[PDB]
């Protein structure tokens, strides 16, 4: 939450229309640790 | 010290810094990079579809 | 580990010594007086029994590896 | 077409520890 | 399975015995197939037989089949201590994360859950 | 040919150098091998 | 917009985070976990 915000932005004119993309980011999840094998499976390490 | 006001207000401000819990916890299932290599081969694919 | 056989300074087999002197601190007897009790005199071999930690009780508490 | 023999069925022998 | 002589029965694989089958059994297999008006398998048949018990015996196992035997057997599994302390901690992870989400009706279940599990000795 | 003990579960069984190292019943992915059927000898002292 | 992974945190043996917080003396057993190790200490490859 330090820099919450990435901010792009495109004044496009090719009728001017100013574009804002922005993304947010929200809460952290963690879980327990977690062991992922070759053939795909996962289980509790 | 022995206010009703000076106490209530020492319990309320001893309370509120004990509540401290941001991160909430979660279950994994599968692999948490699956949707990282699923959808590079979607990209891949529509790549080649678009070349 | 298990308490051993001899006394490392002089040789008495003290190894047959320890589940008396179990016993004997069971009943409620002092260490001194156990340790007399079981005629070990020098003090060579009371600091054998003394002394000993039983760490094989730690060890067996693991699952076997063979069955 | 031929009959099978005792031996022929011994060959095909799975004891109870190969089935387990 | 299935006597000749008698009908069809279902029975557990340990009935089975170690031992090699006897001259005078064989023969009264032969006497009842004879009443009952059946034919011994063909050579080629038993040959047949035979190479696919070599074949299953001498097979090398894929990850999958055997992830799938070991959840058959997991389905099996009465009780085991690494497992119970296994699915203790999956529990307990899933607990959890009730708490986190503030779900007071799953944790009551997984707590109940735990305590018939656990109380170990 | 080789006997194999699991980590887990103490079950032994036998390898082909070709079966992916598992445990047939319990399915761990660690397991031991068997002590060697030669002759050991010790001096007692 | 949901979660994203964004990476593993190495866990810090006998935290709140660890998966040997809860176990009791004897699972911990079961474990193969010493009950006299304290923790405090990380596990990297
Ligand atoms: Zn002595
Ligand atoms: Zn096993």
């Amino acid at each position: 939450w330090e820099e919450p915000r990435l901010i792009l932005d495109q004044p496009a004119q090719h009728d001017n229309i100013n574009k804002r993309y922005e993304i947010r980011f929200g809460k952290i999840y963690l879980s327990r640790p977690t062991m992922t094998e070759a053939d795909g499976t996962t289980h509790a390490m | 010290f022995q206010s009703t006001t000076h106490q209530k207000l020492a319990k309320a401000l001893s309370a509120k810094q004990k509540k401290e819990s941001y991160a909430r916890s979660v279950v994994t299932k599968e692999d948490p990079e699956e949707r990282q290599r699923r959808l590079e081969s979607q990209e891949n694919e529509r790549y080649r579809l678009e070349r | 580990m298990i308490i051993p056989v001899r006394c490392f300074s002089c040789g008495k087999v003290v190894g047959d010594k320890w589940d008396a002197y179990l016993r004997l601190l069971e009943e409620g007897k002092q260490e001194g007086d156990a340790l007399d009790e079981l005629k070990l005199k020098r003090y060579c071999c009371r600091r054998m029994v003394l002394t000993h930690v039983d760490l094989i009780e730690k060890f067996l508490r693991y699952n076997p590896l063979e069955k | 077409s031929k009959p099978a023999t005792l031996s022929d069925i011994n060959k095909i022998i799975f004891g109870r520890t190969a089935m387990s | 399975v299935a006597f000749p002589n008698q009908k069809e029965m279902v029975r557990p694989l340990f009935v089975f015995s170690d031992s090699s089958i006897t001259h005078p059994e064989f023969d009264l297999f032969l006497r009842e197939l004879d009443a009952e008006g059946l034919s011994v398998m063909d050579l080629r048949d038993v040959d047949y037989k035979y190479h696919q018990l070599k074949e299953m015996s001498s097979r090398s196992l894929s990850n999958d089949e055997v992830n799938s035997i070991v959840k058959m057997k997991q389905s099996l599994s009465s009780n085991t201590g690494f497992n119970t302390v296994l699915k203790k901690a999956q529990l307990q992870e899933e607990l959890e994360e009730a708490r986190d989400a503030h779900d007071h009706e799953r944790v009551a279940r997984i707590e109940a859950e735990l305590k018939s599990i656990g109380a170990e000795s | 040919g080789v006997k194999y003990t699991c980590g887990a579960c103490a079950h032994n069984f036998s390898l082909n150098k070709s079966d992916p190292v598992r445990c047939k019943e319990c399915g761990h992915r660690v397991i031991y091998k068997a002590r060697t059927k030669r002759m050991i000898q010790f001096d007692a002292r | 917009g949901n979660k994203v992974h964004i990476g593993k945190v190495p866990i810090m043996l006998r935290s709140k985070f660890c998966s040997l917080r809860t176990l009791d003396e004897v699972d911990l057993y079961k474990m193969k976990e010493c009950p006299y190790d304290m923790g405090g200490y990380f596990v990297i490859n």
